């Protein structure tokens, strides 16, 4: 299959040749461009026409920084406040929650929700202990680890998120460095229950980190050494790291060490193919790439997955910008990242002559190449919304592996009656809800009948609490579309907007999911979740199913009940049809 | 005014032109055998807007130049001038010193 | 029967109607547009609907040519002056051109031409009625219309004995066939040589960068497949002035037009297959080559290269 046409990022710059690309849970790309981040914001369109521009829209993301180490004089790190004007140096999205954390140039870590700052991470200690160099997200629970200049892996963990803005608060810190030593943390990786961290002197430590343990065993797997760790990853509990001229493989089941020469000094990026049957990695560099099979023994094999496309593009470019072979030329990779589901890769790169280059911001540009890593793929519980669609499109629209008993369609059994806000959580945590959300991205007319049965069963059970008029109106609407008996009630509903009020007989809500007629003979369309009449100039729109949702933060006239308030508070941002963020006006 | 500095390249073609669009008009018309303006009323086609405009009058009675003497219609000023010169004593005795002047050449 | 739409959808439709009718509409026209989708038989509906339109920041209200900012109910009841509604200029620009007046490449005169096509909509305008209505000559209209030919669908038609094109806003070339023509054109060129820039110019692949890319790729493919050969020709008096040309080889089964230079003897054909001294300042290095080049001097393109 052919790869989609590359996304051409223009007029953006990068300050350093490190890995600069990250790809969030909702499919949003983040590029740590200088001086401001560039976000590849996700969008929906069926006519992709082979072009990646139809999936990702690129815009500057001008966050604002405030610096806790300001006022405080730089010590053994002379560079600390050397440039007092802050800019983003590292940017990572949450793997399970939905936030972004960024390392400022002066060594603060600050956490954000979209363009709004949540909190700036701080803890008591000397100036170096307050200064951070690397950070990582817990792959299982709402918490963050930060590596400081004192060589301490410090933990912060998260609460208050249901009531108000999430509180990030200081919990504890493992001093990984030797007593009185001056080395500091540079890399942290956290896969399932195992955390692995590397200090500046190339000393590496592997430890099991869990809520159930207060005493993690900081087993140093690699002694202090001369060669710098260029990259570090966990691959089916095997740790993998690379240095100039070498790749080192370590197995954490027995703490044994092994090595292979890479044959080149160019920086190698470790790309772990987690879904393969045998633990395997692609190694990528500005001049060569190859596949290393990580069995008990190491191996060298062809990068048939990615290299053929890059070679074609490089030959194509060479045919125009180096037609005589006059110049030595290189494929500069500014970043590589796996999709959140792990089935695809994104490479950000440019082709350049080795020469007396004097570039300027307006002439700089980059290509982002999207490519499939396997012949077959599946939904993942980590990725959400447009992230599923992205993989579907990258695989040349080839459908995912559906269950053999379920290939709406499945509507899986639901023997539940949990507390209401959590009931909607458990409902969305189910595998059957995820495949329905993906199917809506493929069919000609979207539907949510399976989800409606869960709310019908809840309302039918909770009959003693359906006392509010709007709540009853919602239930009656669900019953009628579902062709199951409607609960007995009588009288007229009243609904309002900022200038107009309309009375509706509860029986005027027919089984039709499209429209409703008011007692004044005026027709109105139904809302996409509560099924109520859309009477207000404040609805959010679903970018997939084109349906409308009433913004409960904007309404200040309708006397909503517990069922209606609880429905809207749980779907005020995430689409009930497809998990995408609703657009706002 | 401006110098002819765009040269047609084809085998056996001599022409040079002032501005590159005109060289292209020549190349598509002469050497490639394509034309850009079609008659609505017959099969013919033309290389310029002004040439289709002249041809369009040929399908009509309301021809755009009209005679000052007889009132006969014509399509362009050359046709009008030649026609109107027939309504004059145009011809002159070619023999030495002879004074006479004539309206139709067989009279002379 | 009143057509069903969501409360905010009318803001799109009224914006499109306003952008069509040159940026302003009367309150009666707004009510006529609204009546297709909402029952204006009662002032309660009129108050609700006019609020939707006034609530969008891009929309402005006027009275006898002056601006108005009263409550929505006041606009329904205070029916004394002449009243009209429109959209802010930057928004009208953006809705029609896709860019703001602050940065858009279309000139004011050309934008007014676009506004005439916007007013005519599905009917569109022929270039002469456009010329007469705008009040400018066909040379001027044609020179201006180039700036907007990407926004407009067009075709030939005959009107009042003149030859003209119709213009419509959009909302109301396969290179694989041409490879044989490229080889035959180079085959028919004098001595089997043609300048690549001049070849692009003949086939009119110069109209769009899309066509340019297609042409450069085709020339490269014919070179790689050995139907043609890319060759240089060098000015006998200037080694930096070299001409990129295609040479004919076999049948199919730097941007200056140099057709001037190819008229000379020019026999320096070449079939296709850095001095920087750290220690002396750059000043002295440009001086030394400008001296060593002698009384004939040296061009900036020689010095830099
Ligand atoms: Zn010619
Ligand atoms: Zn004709
Ligand atoms: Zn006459
Ligand atoms: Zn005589």
């Amino acid at each position: 299959m052919k790869l989609l046409k590359d996304l051409l990022v223009d007029r953006k710059e990068f300050e350093d040749w490190k890995n600069n690309l990250t790809w969030a849970r909702d499919g949003t790309l983040y590029l740590t461009t200088f001086p401001d981040i560039s976000i590849g914001q996700p969008k929906y369109a069926k006519d992709i026409n082979c072009n990646s521009k139809n999936l990702f829209h690129v815009k500057e993301f001008p966050l604002e920084f405030e610096n806790k180490l300001d006022f405080e004089l730089a010590q053994q790190n002379g560079l600390l406040n050397s440039q007092p004007v802050c800019y983003p140096r590292v940017c990572k999205p949450s793997p399970i929650d939905d936030w972004m954390a960024v390392l400022s140039n002066n060594g603060n870590v600050s956490v954000f929700k979209d363009n709004k700052m949540l909190t700036n991470l701080d803890s008591k200690g000397n100036l170096s202990s307050r200064t951070y160099h690397c950070f990582e997200w817990n792959p299982i629970e709402s918490s963050i680890v930060v590596g400081n200049e004192d060589g301490e892996l410090q933990f912060f963990s998260i609460r208050k998120n249901s009531e108000n803005t999430p509180e990030f608060y200081f919990e504890s810190s493992i001093r990984l460095s030797d007593a009185g030593s001056k080395d500091w943390v540079t890399h942290i990786v956290w896969y399932e229950d195992v955390l692995v961290a590397a200090l500046s002197n190339n000393s590496v430590f592997s430890m099991t980190v869990s809520a159930s343990s207060h005493q993690p065993v900081s087993r140093m797997i690699q002694n202090a050494s001369r060669r710098k760790i260029t990259d570090l990853k966990i691959v089916d509990y095997k740790v993998v790291l690379t240095c100039p001229g070498y790749v080192h493989k370590i197995d954490l089941k027995n703490y044994s060490i092994s090595s292979l020469k890479t044959g080149s000094l160019e920086n190698f990026h470790i790309i772990p193919l987690n879904h393969e049957k045998e633990s395997t990695i692609l190694l990528m560099s500005n001049k060569t790439s190859y596949k290393v099979l990580l069995e008990d023994e190491l191996h060298v094999t062809a990068d048939n997955i990615i290299a053929p496309y890059l070679e074609k593009k490089f030959k194509k470019w060479s045919t125009i910008w180096n037609e005589f072979n006059n110049y030595e030329t290189t494929l500069v990779i500014h970043g590589i990242s796996l999709s959140p589901d792990g089935y695809s890769i994104a490479i950000v790169y440019d082709m350049e002559r080795v020469a007396f280059k004097y570039k300027i911001a307006s002439e700089q540009s980059f290509n982002i190449m999207f490519a499939p890593l396997y012949h077959t793929w599946t939904i993942s519980e980590r990725a959400v919304g447009l992230a599923w669609y992205q993989t579907y499109q990258i695989y040349n629209q080839s459908l995912p592996k559906l269950p053999e008993n379920f290939s709406k369609l499945l509507n899986g059994n639901y023997p539940i009656s949990l507390d209401f806000q959590s009931y909607l959580n458990a409902l969305m945590k189910s595998e059957e809800m995820r495949i329905i959300m993906f199917l809506n991205m493929t069919i000609d007319k979207p539907s949510i009948l399976s989800f409606l049965e869960a709310l019908y069963e809840y309302a039918i059970n909770k009959k003693s609490e359906l006392t509010n008029s709007f709540d009853l109106a919602c239930v009656l609407s669900i019953a009628a579309i579902l062709k199951r008996e409607a609960p007995i009630y009588n009288g007229t509903l009243l609904m309002k907007n900022s200038f107009l009020e309309e009375t509706f007989n509860l029986e005027s809500f027919t089984a039709d999911p499209e429209t409703v007629t008011s007692t004044t003979n005026n027709t109105w369309k139904r809302c996409g979740v509560t099924l109520l009449p859309i009477l207000t100039t404040h609805v959010k729109i679903c970018p997939v199913s084109k349906q409308r949702v009433i913004d409960i933060k904007r309404d200040d006239l309708n006397d909503y009940g517990w069922f209606t308030r609880g429905l809207l508070e749980r779907f005020n941002e995430i689409s009930v049809y497809c998990g995408t963020t609703l657009e706002v006006m | 005014n401006r110098p002819k500095t765009y040269f047609c390249d084809y085998d056996g073609c001599d022409k040079a032109f002032t501005r590159p669009s005109i060289l292209t008009e020549h190349q598509l018309s002469v050497h490639q055998g394509l034309r850009a303006f079609q008659c609505d009323k017959c099969a013919k086609s033309f290389v310029k807007k002004s040439h289709l405009e002249r041809h369009l009058y040929t399908h009509s009675d309301t021809k755009p130049f009209q005679c000052s003497y007889c009132g006969k219609g014509v399509t362009t000023r050359q046709q009008l001038k030649r026609h109107e010169v027939t309504h004059t004593k145009s011809f002159i005795c070619p023999e030495e010193g002879c004074n006479l002047r004539f309206y139709k050449h067989p009279q002379l | 029967m009143v057509l069903t739409i969501y409360p905010d959808e009318l803001v799109q439709i009224v914006s499109d109607k306003i952008a069509s009718n040159k940026g302003k509409i009367t309150l009666n026209q707004l009510w006529d547009i609204s009546g297709k989708y909402f029952d204006l038989s009662d002032k309660k509906v009129k108050q609700f609907v006019l609020s939707c339109v006034i609530l969008k920041k891009d929309i402005e209200v006027y009275c006898d040519g002056a601006i108005t900012t009263k409550n929505v109910t006041d606009i329904i009841g205070d029916a004394n002056h002449s009243y009209s509604v429109g959209i802010t200029e930057d928004s009208l620009w953006t809705l029609l051109t896709g860019y703001t007046k602050k940065e858009s490449t279309i000139g004011n005169s050309a934008f007014e031409l676009l506004l005439e096509v916007a007013k005519s909509g599905e009917k569109g305008i022929n270039t002469m009625d456009l010329a007469q209505v705008t009040g400018q000559d066909p040379r001027s209209v044609t020179g201006r219309i180039k700036k907007i030919n990407h926004l407009l669908t067009s075709s030939q038609l005959i009107y009042k004995g003149h030859v003209v094109k119709q213009l419509k806003l959009k909302k109301f070339i396969n290179i694989r066939d041409h490879l044989a023509t490229i080889v035959e054109v180079v085959k028919r060129s004098k001595n089997g040589i043609r300048q690549i820039i001049d070849l692009k110019r003949e086939l009119k692949f110069d109209k769009e960068k899309r066509l340019s890319k297609a042409f450069i790729a085709a020339i490269a493919w014919l070179d790689e497949k050995e139907y043609l050969k890319k060759v240089l020709v060098v000015s006998p008096k200037n080694p930096a002035i070299k001409i990129r040309c295609v040479k004919y080889v076999k049948d199919i089964p730097d941007n200056f037009n140099a057709t001037d230079l190819l008229q000379n003897q020019g026999l320096v054909m070449e079939e296709k297959e850095v001095l920087l001294n750290r220690f002396y300042p750059l000043q002295n290095q440009t001086y030394d080559i400008a001296d060593k080049s002698g009384l004939k001097g040296i061009s900036t393109m020689d010095v830099v290269n």
